[PDB]
């Protein structure tokens, strides 16, 4: 007989996670700027990373967390990317306090949880950018096209976040968001 | 494949 592993063994994830961070520093580069933090694949290893390190509301103006599978990078360009989109979550300057935090700990749960049925692999990663305009949170999605996928990742999502029926969200392909004439990118698609 | 509700994973936390 050997040990029972329901006794020992971490909690695997069913994919490798990367954190990154981007520091908002004026002197240097973008890519200079983000860096890796760590990786990893357990459940009980997101806990020990989570655990250590600043609530997204901590962080200082201009700064991003980026959540994505290993091999993703952060970047609108990455292969994985660069046909892709996002389900953009716009928070006011009083959900800051409200809903930052509560919305992206929601959000890298429903990423290493594979909480998206059979569309799961059609997400690459999550961003959350702290802006003093006003904070953003987005999952990115690897095709805009994939019609099925992206809207039932969008419903999955809301009612992960517990938006009422009221609240619109919408999803934008990163060329659009890219090639914007003024502030606003039209939507593909809304939930 | 891997999937974990949101209870089983604020539960591994602990």
């Amino acid at each position: 007989e050997v040990a029972n592993p329901e006794h020992y063994i971490k909690h695997p994830l069913q994919n490798r996670w990367a954190l990154w961070f981007f520091k908002n520093d004026k002197s240097k580069t973008w890519q200079a700027n983000l860096r890796l933090i760590s990786k990893f694949d357990t459940v009980e290893d997101f806990w020990a990373l989570y655990n250590h390190i600043q609530l997204s509301s901590n962080l200082m103006p201009g700064c991003d967390y980026s959540l994505f599978k290993d091999g993703i990078e952060p970047m609108w360009e990455d292969e994985k990317n660069k046909r892709g989109g996002r389900w953009l979550i716009t928070l006011n300057k009083q959900q800051r306090r409200s809903d930052l935090d509560r919305f992206w700990l929601e959000t890298l749960l429903c990423l290493i949880g594979e909480s998206f049925d059979d569309y799961s692999d059609d997400v690459c990663g999550a961003v959350v950018n702290v802006r003093a305009k006003g904070d953003k949170i987005a999952i990115w999605t690897t095709e805009c096209e994939n019609r099925e996928a992206v809207t039932h990742i969008g419903r999955v999502y809301k009612e992960r976040l517990g938006l009422p029926p009221k609240i619109v969200i919408g999803y934008q392909s990163h060329a659009d968001t890219a090639t914007k004439s003024g502030s606003t990118t039209k939507n593909r698609f809304v939930v | 494949k891997k999937r974990y509700s949101r209870l089983q994973l604020l539960l591994f936390r602990r």
